[PDB]
RNA sequence: AAGGAACUCGGCAAAAUGACCCCGUAACUUCGGGAGAAGGGGUGCUCUGUUAGGGUGCAAGCCCGAGAGAGCCGCAGUGAAU
RNA sequence: GGAGAGUUUGAUCCUGGCUCAGGACGAACGCUGGCGGCGUGCCUAAUACAUGCAAGUCGAGCGGACAGAUGGGAGCUUGCUCCCUGAUGUUAGCGGCGGACGGGUGAGUAACACGUGGGUAACCUGCCUGUAAGACUGGGAUAACUCCGGGAAACCGGGGCUAAUACCGGAUGGUUGUUUGAACCGCAUGGUUCAAACAUAAAAGGUGGCUUCGGCUACCACUUACAGAUGGACCCGCGGCGCAUUAGCUAGUUGGUGAGGUAACGGCUCACCAAGGCGACGAUGCGUAGCCGACCUGAGAGGGUGAUCGGCCACACUGGGACUGAGACACGGCCCAGACUCCUACGGGAGGCAGCAGUAGGGAAUCUUCCGCAAUGGACGAAAGUCUGACGGAGCAACGCCGCGUGAGUGAUGAAGGUUUUCGGAUCGUAAAGCUCUGUUGUUAGGGAAGAACAAGUGCCGUUCGAAUAGGGCGGUACCUUGACGGUACCUAACCAGAAAGCCACGGCUAACUACGUGCCAGCAGCCGCGGUAAUACGUAGGUGGCAAGCGUUGUCCGGAAUUAUUGGGCGUAAAGGGCUCGCAGGCGGUUUCUUAAGUCUGAUGUGAAAGCCCCCGGCUCAACCGGGGAGGGUCAUUGGAAACUGGG
RNA sequence: CCGAAGGUGGGACAGAUGAUUGGGGUGAAGUCGUAACAAGGUAGCCGUAUCGGAAGGUGCGGCUGG
């Protein structure tokens, strides 16, 4: 009604784009995982070079926020540093 | 700069049963807003134990801190004197 | 965010204004941070008064007036004394 | 089929429950009971597993098989019987 | 700074309750009613809402548009009609920022909700500052616009096209993570700073002016880090409630390890173990309740309240959820389910006044469907400006407080008339009329403030930038502007006592008395109690008394009430000693001395916001009220002295 | 997976209402006695049992508030 329907239009856009960029996130971040699982250190590594690329960009764009950001990057490198 | 004391208690164990932890009988005592004189009451306090050198029975200064579970603000300083 | 403001007090007809450092966000009667002095516009004359060196402490830090609050600053002439500041 | 005790002297007969495990359980009470009250849930097969855990054995290997995860089929897994 | 009185009796003294005299309301009711100032005005249904507004803005981010005509031509009827891109204005859409503030309500909520004091080495913070480094190189879509198609609408889908300060790659980065060295410091986890490498993480341009056309610069904006500031988070001590005819309550409950999650610590969430946790110092349960600054009463201690104003909280038709954004799990946003209202072409849609006005209902009961953004805030903008039911005002109500009124000086014929009378008079009583006179107010008519400071626009001057006197920022002047209230308060002149007083009581408490009618009837009453033919108690008249645009009644608070007694009461017989013991917890503790410092006292520091009470001055014609300045209030935290007493050894 | 609502079920608390009932209070000079107050005409009262239209009586123990 109070010409919040611009709000509600880019709130959607918005919805749609960040949940493209948070989902490429968690396949980055859970390839690592599969990486670390299966034995391996040079797709791990290259995981993690593309997982923390995923991650901080998301920090970049929007709502990641580095508190959190440093979370996922810090267990994803004592994950592939404890290979 | 030194930075800000924390809170800071001497008190006596109720139990030691819970994992590494104990609760500590602070007995502060104090008085009235109407008739004056001066009552007693007991806080027992949850605190942590990280060796488990603790005994029931046993005067122990704590210390405040943060959160350390649910119901624990506290942890040991110096346990000064031990049940006999 | 931070702004030296008037701050409105005195009966209906006759209003008289704190120079009440708050914030935008806060009402304009309501919280605030600190005060300098008065201001009385009803008087005939003039009459303004400022603190002049605790405004001069919270313009500093960053806290940029209202136009009228900056008018009177600048009557009592603690602007000048910030830009001889900023030109130290 | 639909209805469901309208049958009837009267739910007579028939139908329905009907195993094992877990949960939960009233009035009253002579304190024991009531009580299997009631009312619910899960029960197949497969791989993790010759398992967790036990029995025997000196060990091998035989029995007994709670619990969980994953999954697979069916309208239906105490798939019949009682 | 502290008042009592009636009532148990035939009479009395105690005990003892009851009743009264006071001050207050967001009060209502009844009678009555003049103005001005200032405040207040749904306490009830957190009942339901017709309508109107209550949040937009930026063309100096962007693409397309609509007009418009500086010049340029066009066709003729002298009536007219285009097409090039001038300035110039208008803004569906993208986009950015705001919508999370401001305004309402008190339903929930008995615990970190709040107050007060801390802790965060366990945290987040747009816009704002200040400083330091930067800002390169490309890419691909999309709204608008069209062209279809589907819809009753709400609107939706398909193909085309297009830009950004939109979005996405990429480079460079002192963030963040990892790994290795150091150095110093704590309160357990740990903290701060230095270096190296590895992995990534940026960014955007727009306006003006200068120009050799490469660029260069200011302003704004963009990115990263570090501070400040501000807002936010979580955690702990203390504190403010009724019931025990609520005694047992928990099981993610109580801990652990590990993981996830969070801005962060944490059973916050999950796996696995352990049997813990709260408890008569009142757990749990039930009932009630927003908390506070403050407000009313009181000598005070207290008791009651939680309206306005101000802080924090929680809520947004009910329950749940997330989205976006720095910050929401969002009053005027979204998705879902329920009830209700509405529309429907029956497929499906829309809505949420506990925002300002107003309506209906409930009620003893509380207002205008108003003017303005002039002032103070806000949002956006580079600004002009726009928006703003915040706010300034205006209207209604004696709803409260306060101030001025309805006349004044003189006046004995004590006039008329009332009421009473032992009929001598007394009284209404100098009160009317007589004389004299004012105009606050009433009215008419003129004059007319403070509230305005500004913003922006010019000109200067100093100064920082600059390749530069461009040009812009910053500061000081020096002008030109701006009022809804409103020709309002206010001042000045003219006129007439002319327009302006009521309510309650009169036995005592309790100030104030007679007469006539009534006859235990009508009725009064707060109590003692009146009234049954001589009613100062009923009804009326006169009078008096109290107050006064108020007065009286009611409803609740508090006092009186020493009637919950801490201040400040009691128990032989008035209410009250358990039938008595043994004893757990609790409370209390003879003496001398040393020591400690929890209690106690004292100092310093911070703090208990603003308003309020109080003191001192000031301004409204005084007052209410406003304003300034101070004080006060903590069993509060840290810190320092004392050691008599209580406690500790 | 969680999950609001809804559904089923068995309990818990709280308010109404209910034939009938039991005690209580107050009321126009109602009926029966007269239990208490005096040595109240059987001293009274307390506890307890029992009986009786009813106050009450009687037993037992206690008390003077004979």
């Amino acid at each position: 009604i109070k010409s919040a329907i611009k709000r509600t239009k880019t709130n959607n856009e918005r919805r749609v784009h960040n949940a493209t960029i948070k989902s490429a996130m968690r396949t980055a971040i859970k390839q690592v995982e599969a990486s670390v699982a299966n034995n391996e250190a040079d797709k791990a590594k290259t995981a993690l070079t593309e997982a923390a690329k995923r991650i901080d960009k998301a920090v970049k764009t929007g709502l990641v926020h580095k508190n959190t950001a440093a979370r996922y990057k810090s267990r994803l490198a004592k994950k592939v540093n404890g290979l | 700069s030194e930075r800000n004391q924390r809170k800071v208690y001497q008190g006596r164990v109720v139990s030691d049963k819970m994992d590494k932890t104990i609760t500590v009988v602070v007995e502060t005592y104090k008085k009235h807003t109407l008739y004056g004189k001066r009552v007693k009451y007991s806080k027992k306090f949850k605190a942590h134990d990280e060796n488990n050198q603790a005994k029931i029975g046993d005067i122990v200064k704590i210390m405040e801190t943060r959160p350390l579970s649910a119901t624990k603000r506290f942890r040991l300083v110096e346990v000064v004197e031990e049940a006999v | 965010a931070v702004k030296i403001r008037l701050k409105r007090m005195g009966a209906k007809k006759s209003p008289f204004y704190r120079i009440v450092v708050a914030d935008s966000r806060s009402p304009r009667d309501g919280r605030f941070i600190e005060t300098v002095g008065t201001y009385n516009p009803v008087a005939k004359p003039a009459e303004v008064k400022i603190d002049e060196e605790l405004a001069l402490k919270w313009l500093q830090t960053g806290a940029k007036p209202s136009d009228t609050v900056r008018n009177l600053f600048s009557s009592q002439g603690i602007m000048e004394k910030f830009h001889n500041a900023k030109q130290g």
